[PDB]
């Protein structure tokens, strides 16, 4: 009789016609990716389109039920998920134009090709060509040519398309009662209607700024060390007090510094940890890798995996008869069908990737009892953090010693853990300034805070101010370097990686405290600990039925992001770093440029 | 002597839908129970008042057998005192139950590719189901304060089909349930074992 009962009944019809259509769709996507044919593309399309039509009619009805007359928080959350009309508010022709712009941008990025002047017919793709051209080669000129060619050949194409994308996304966001598209993106971290647990959308900006201000000393010490190493490797191209050229960061866009490990290793004589020799010694395979990782997950108290996971999920290359795309993914088809798609090789990296993917699967199984709308992580950063803490625990020397991969006569020394922590910082710390840089620029370009005539001027200025990276060659306003990234040109929020980086170490410290661990955090393991697994499950089972602040507090005891665990993790590395940088200049100057002659 | 239709009810080819469960009233029998164990490795042989291992030497009046098909998650709802979708609108056991259910997994006979939409269940009902009462009516469900005239915004069809596929978890898998309910009353009894 009341609006609450009508909403309850409505959400049941949805929560039960939705599971069926998502299965018939997720199954179509799964068997398309596992077996690429054209019949399978056509099946995926029909099923996905039926899914979308269902969601749209259900959204017109949910619009019908007002949100101001609902007391139950769960029903409010479910309807708010349903009532989000997205881009349907934008008119039909403008919606078509926005879709065409998104598709054209993604296509241009996908088939981007650069042709060297020595042979017009000889051109290389970004993947896997330019990636290996500029991620392995130590030549300054070839790296500069790859960087400049890729940017001048995709950013110039993507500039007007990105302008139209910005305009139409801003119009849609303003039509959806948001101030700009950045506000729409930040709307995920928004929780309201709870006393003391609310989180405004600008609170996210303020929090991320404070955490970056806290992180900056570690990053600048790491940057000073990396600059010294590169200046040793590139004698006449890097100034000691300047900034690293954008293309000398071991990656296409400088997102990750992991490729600098060969150049910036602390101690080059200490053997690095590698169990691949033991993998090929004991004749391990995909099945053994996944069984070992499952036994690890059982050791912490989390349950076994369903038999259907072993029966139908493929874990190995299926020959050459049928081609399959196997980017490592954890599929939650719904109704109990949890499957994993990744081409497992006998490698430690694949071992940790299997651990991460099955952590994702554990998360999916945890909240299977929640209604359909709430079957997801509390925010966009929880899934990857939950998956990655497992990989952090699985890489520890104690863990690999327990499994038998490392001989017990292995000598653990301070130099080995310094090397491990430096590799982690290159992978983990080195991407936080870039992620914050990119998301801040996207926010200030969606909000209209920077004019179109200074998209690139402001971008490079604030990149040199934040990340400490200068361009090797001057760029005019015709280029669209931010659009050259995968996530920017495919409409993906990027701060999820920053929040994941913070949450993963918060969770690691919270679990390691519960595992009565003694000593440094970077050595810690949660295996054979039922208390830590119970604590993690207490948040995993929630899903997103409760505010992410409450889910975070249920593990770490805090209602917001804090950075202290991240420095507690890197404390030995930090001390070694700041001991090394006594003869180097920390910080940087924004005036110096490679092309200033 | 006097064989019993227990084999017949346990080995039918299609077990009815849960909202229209199939009930048979065994009255004249010898009540043999050696043939009960060998049917399948039953998923839930939970007995509610009679010695399950030794059911013989006890004489009742009538034995009702009720055949369903329900999900694995909903098997735990078939018990004297549970509440939920099935146990409120489809099949409710009496509080003073005397007898016991027998549920086993049937995925090679009750699920097909592209969904098996031949098993239904009621999810919307104006009142909870009283014990051993079945309602097969498919009348529309008015969930709002407005006279409804068919499926629309605030008016839903009650029955919702069971999507069964051979690729679903153990809890969403088609489970065949046979509930045996014994009634004893002051009357000439016939069904019991020696
Ligand atoms: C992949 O799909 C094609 C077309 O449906 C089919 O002929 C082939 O057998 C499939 N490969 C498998 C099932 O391994
Ligand atoms: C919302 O409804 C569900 C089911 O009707 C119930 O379990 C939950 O406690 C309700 N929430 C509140 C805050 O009462
Ligand atoms: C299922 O979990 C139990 C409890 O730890 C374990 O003993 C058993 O080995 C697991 N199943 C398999 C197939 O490993
Ligand atoms: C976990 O427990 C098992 C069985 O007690 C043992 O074999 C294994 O070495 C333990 N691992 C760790 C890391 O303690
Ligand atoms: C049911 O009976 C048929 C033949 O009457 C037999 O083939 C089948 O195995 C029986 N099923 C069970 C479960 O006993
Ligand atoms: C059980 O199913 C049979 C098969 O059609 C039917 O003849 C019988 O009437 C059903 N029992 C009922 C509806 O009580
Ligand atoms: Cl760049
Ligand atoms: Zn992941």
């Amino acid at each position: 009789s009341t609006i609450e009962e009508q909403a309850k009944t409505f959400l049941d019809k949805f929560n039960h016609e939705a599971e069926d259509l998502f299965y018939q769709s997720s199954l179509a996507s799964w068997n398309y990716n596992t077996n690429i044919t054209e019949e399978n593309v056509q099946n995926m399309n029909n099923a996905g389109d039926k899914w979308s039509a269902f969601l749209k009619e259900q959204s017109t009805l949910a619009q019908m039920y007002p949100l101001q007359e609902i007391q139950n928080l769960t029903v409010k959350l479910q309807l708010q998920a349903l009532q989000q009309n997205g881009s349907s508010v934008l008119s039909e022709d403008k919606s078509k134009r926005l879709n065409t712009i998104l598709n054209t941008m993604s296509t241009i990025y996908s088939t981007g090709k650069v042709c060297n002047p020595d042979n017009p017919q000889e051109c290389l793709l970004l993947e896997p060509g330019l990636n290996e051209i500029m991620a392995n080669s130590l030549d300054y000129n070839e790296r500069l040519w790859a960087w400049e060619s890729w940017r001048s050949e995709v950013g110039k194409q993507l500039r007007p398309l990105y302008e139209e994308y910005v305009v139409l996304k801003n119009e849609m966001a303003r039509a959806n009662h948001y101030e700009d598209y950045g506000d729409y993106w930040r709307g995920d971290y928004e929780v309201n209607g709870v006393d003391g647990y609310d989180y405004s959308r600008g609170q996210l900006i303020e929090d991320v700024e404070h955490t970056f201000e806290e992180i900056k000393p570690l990053y600048e010490h790491l940057h000073a060390y990396v600059r010294a190493k590169l200046m040793n490797a590139y004698p006449s191209y890097i100034s000691p007090i300047g900034c690293l050229p954008a293309h000398l960061l071991g990656d296409m866009w400088g997102r990750f510094w992991t490729n600098l490990y060969s150049l910036t290793v602390p101690f080059g004589q200490k053997p690095n940890i590698d169990v691949t020799d033991a993998m090929v010694d004991q004749a391990w395979d995909a099945q053994r890798i996944f069984k070992e990782a499952e036994k690890f997950f059982v050791s912490v108290g989390l349950p076994n995996m369903t038999q259907g996971f072993w029966e139908n999920s493929m874990l190995t290359d299926p020959g050459n008869v049928q081609k399959a795309v196997c980017h490592p993914t954890a599929w939650d088809l719904g109704k109990g069908d949890f499957r994993i798609l990744m081409c497992t090789k006998v490698t430690m990296d694949d071992f940790l990737t299997a651990h991460h993917e099955m952590g994702h699967i554990q998360y999916d199984m945890a909240y299977a009892a929640q209604p359909f709308l709430l079957r997801n992580g509390a925010n966009e950063g929880f899934h990857e953090a939950v998956g990655e803490i497992m990989s952090l625990s699985a890489a520890t020397p104690k863990h690999l010693k327990s499994i038998g991969l490392l001989s017990p006569d292995f000598q653990e020394d301070n130099e080995t853990e310094i090397n491990f922590l430096l590799k982690q910082a290159l992978t983990i710390v080195g991407t936080l300034p870039f992620t914050y840089m990119l998301e801040k620029w996207r926010w200030m370009v969606f909000k209209g805070e920077i004019p179109k005539d200074q998209w690139m001027k402001k971008w490079w200025e604030m990149k040199r101010e934040i990340v400490g990276v200068v361009e090797p060659v001057p760029h005019d306003e015709t280029y669209c370097d931010p659009a050259s990234l995968f996530h920017v040109s495919n409409d993906y929020s990027f701060i999820r990686y920053y929040t994941r980086t913070l949450y993963q170490f918060q969770f690691q410290e919270a679990l390691c405290q519960a595992a009565k661990h003694e000593g440094p955090l970077h050595k810690c393991d949660i295996s054979n600990s039922t208390e830590a697994g119970q604590k993690l499950f207490n948040m995993l089972r929630l899903g997103k039925s409760e505010p992410w602040t409450l889910a975070l507090e249920n593990v770490v005891g805090a209602k917001n992001m804090n950075v202290r665990p991240l420095l507690n993790y890197f404390e030995p590395l930090f001390t070694w770093l700041k001991d090394q940088n006594k003869n180097s200049f920390v910080g940087w100057s924004t005036d110096w440029s490679p092309y200033a002659d | 002597t006097n064989l019993c239709p227990f084999h017949e009810v346990f080995n039918a080819t299609r077990f009815a839908s849960v909202y229209a469960w199939n009930r048979t009233r065994i009255s004249n029998c010898v009540a043999d129970y050696s043939v009960l164990y060998n049917f399948a490795p039953f998923f839930a042989f939970k007995c509610y008042g009679v010695s399950p291992t030794k059911l013989n030497d006890l004489c009742f009046t009538n034995v009702y057998a009720d055949s369903f098909v329900i999900k694995g998650n909903e098997v735990s709802q078939i018990a004297p005192g549970q509440t939920g979708n099935i146990a409120d609108y489809n099949y409710k056991l009496p509080d003073d139950f005397t007898g016991c259910v027998i549920a086993w997994n049937s995925n090679k006979l009750d699920s097909k590719h592209s969904g098996n939409y031949d098993y239904w269940y009621r999810s919307f009902r104006k009142s909870k189901l009283k014990p051993f009462e079945r309602d097969i009516s498919t009348e529309i469900y008015q969930a709002g304060n407005k006279p409804c005239k068919g499926k629309g915004p605030n008016c839903y069809f009650p029955l919702e089909s069971y999507g069964f596929r051979p690729t679903y978890g153990v809890g969403h898998q088609p489970y065949r349930v046979v509930v045996l309910s014994f009634e004893l009353l002051h009357a000439p009894a016939t069904v019991c074992g020696p």
